[PDB]
């Protein structure tokens, strides 16, 4: 019975988890470019 | 000149900018899915 | 069109520069910049280095200037309908870029009498648009299907138009150049993996559809003409302004192109990313203000960025987009 | 039966956080439209 709904649930456990710091370092790169962009302006005038 | 340069630049980088709150609203909707 | 695959050519052939791209400059632009359309043309361009007052010599560049509306030329077909808006010169510059593209380095464009200034940092833009060109074209296709089925031409055609039909629905259809510009949003190479990657775990928690087309269409006009093949091919078109007068102006790129953009171009990391890191690094506000001892690492990695760095006085103002004025 | 409350509560936190980034835009445009 409890070696029959497992594997499963821990497999997606670990894979969101994984996906979740994925996406906070897609998430960390749109906002460094856009401040890097920013920066460019503070400069030009 | 440097006056009109940089609202241009600045137009410019916001363009881009306007998808931001967008972008991070969508990009968590697996965690809704996922329970 | 057929300017930028001239200008293509003629650069892949005989390397006149690095790389190339692709700018559709519109009436308002060229109407402010003090030049006329409708006239003779005959352009040229170079690239002027910044902070060091180096040209390479001017090249000319094949331009053709289209009449009306200038951006549904690029997406629609001739016989199935007409485009619409304003219109201006096709043009491609040449680049200087391959391991870290330079900013403030402009692009200079000649025309008859006048001369246009585009920095790179404004030219060149990161993220591209292709995915809204899945959306133009499905329509473009039904589109070919609805006239396929009225107007009653040929035989070969018409079983293609079957095809089509048979494949997506008949409903109805129209192209707009305008509203590409504005509905879109910027294309990353992401997403395709977030939706996989959901895939598995939403799964856990428990011929071809658009050469119909090709093979029709080639019998409507009777003519291949190469310069079509590329409007079904996905292509991206960035508004992007101007920081010479404060106008706007297209940067295009196709798919199958080697210009800068779509697939199998170059791409090169913009140069600002280095300066921005050091200058939050060691703590000042300005990239000329810097610490020598600093600027010698700078210099040290990447041969551009020296003669702005390095010499007492430059010959030019360093780090302002108005250089040349 | 944690990961139920906390889960809605990540959606929660994503959704201020939109609002902080849509003021931080807000914000930004102000600057554009001042010159």
């Amino acid at each position: 019975t409890g070696l029959g709904a497992l594997a499963l649930l821990i497999a997606a456990c670990r894979l969101i988890a994984r996906r979740l710091r994925e996406t906070r370092t897609t998430l960390k790169g749109s906002a460094r470019r856009f401040n890097v962009d920013l920066f460019q302006v503070r400069l030009i005038l | 000149a440097r006056r009109r340069a940089a609202a241009a630049a600045l137009d410019n980088a916001m363009a881009a900018g306007a998808r931001l709150e967008a972008e991070v609203d969508e990009q968590l909707r697996p965690l809704e899915r996922q329970v | 069109m057929d300017a930028h695959i001239a200008n293509e050519t003629k650069q892949q052939m005989t390397r006149f520069a690095p790389a190339l791209v692709h700018v559709i400059v519109p009436d308002p632009l060229l109407a402010r910049a003090g030049v006329d359309p409708l006239a003779p043309f005959a352009a040229h361009a170079q690239t002027r280095y910044h902070g060091s007052g180096v040209c390479e010599p001017w090249v000319s560049v094949f331009a053709g200037h289209v009449q009306t509306g200038a951006v549904e030329s690029v997406l629609t077909l001739p016989p199935l309908q007409r485009p619409r808006g304003p219109g201006g010169l096709f043009v491609s510059l040449p680049l200087a870029l391959g391991a870290h593209f330079d900013g403030f380095t402009t692009a200079a464009l000649r025309v008859g009498a006048r001369e246009l200034v585009f920095t790179y940092d404004e030219l060149l833009p990161a993220r591209t648009r292709y995915n809204v060109d899945g959306e133009r074209l499905e329509r473009l296709c039904r589109q070919f299907a609805n006239y396929a089925r009225a107007r009653r031409v040929a035989p070969a055609v018409a079983a293609a138009g079957g095809h089509i039909d048979a494949l997506l629905p008949p409903a109805a259809a129209t192209i707009d150049g305008e509203a590409q510009l504005t509905r879109g949003g910027f294309d990353d190479p992401a997403a395709p993996h977030a939706r996989d990657a959901d895939r598995e775990i939403l799964s856990l928690v428990r011929l071809t559809a658009l050469d119909w087309l090709d093979a029709g269409y080639a019998a409507l006009a009777g003519g291949d003409a190469p310069a079509h093949v590329w409007r079904r091919r996905p292509v991206s078109l960035v508004a992007r302004r101007h920081y010479q007068t404060g106008e706007t102006f297209v940067v295009v790129a196709y798919e199958h192109s080697t210009a800068w953009g779509g697939r199998r171009g170059p791409r090169g990391e913009p140069l600002a990313r280095v300066l921005a890191e050091e200058c939050e690094r060691h703590g000042v506000e300005h990239p000329r203000a810097l610490p020598a001892e600093a600027r010698r690492e700078l210099v040290r990695r990447h041969a551009e960025l020296a003669v702005p760095l390095g010499d007492e006085e430059p010959p030019l103002p360093v780090f302002d987009a108005t250089a040349e004025l």
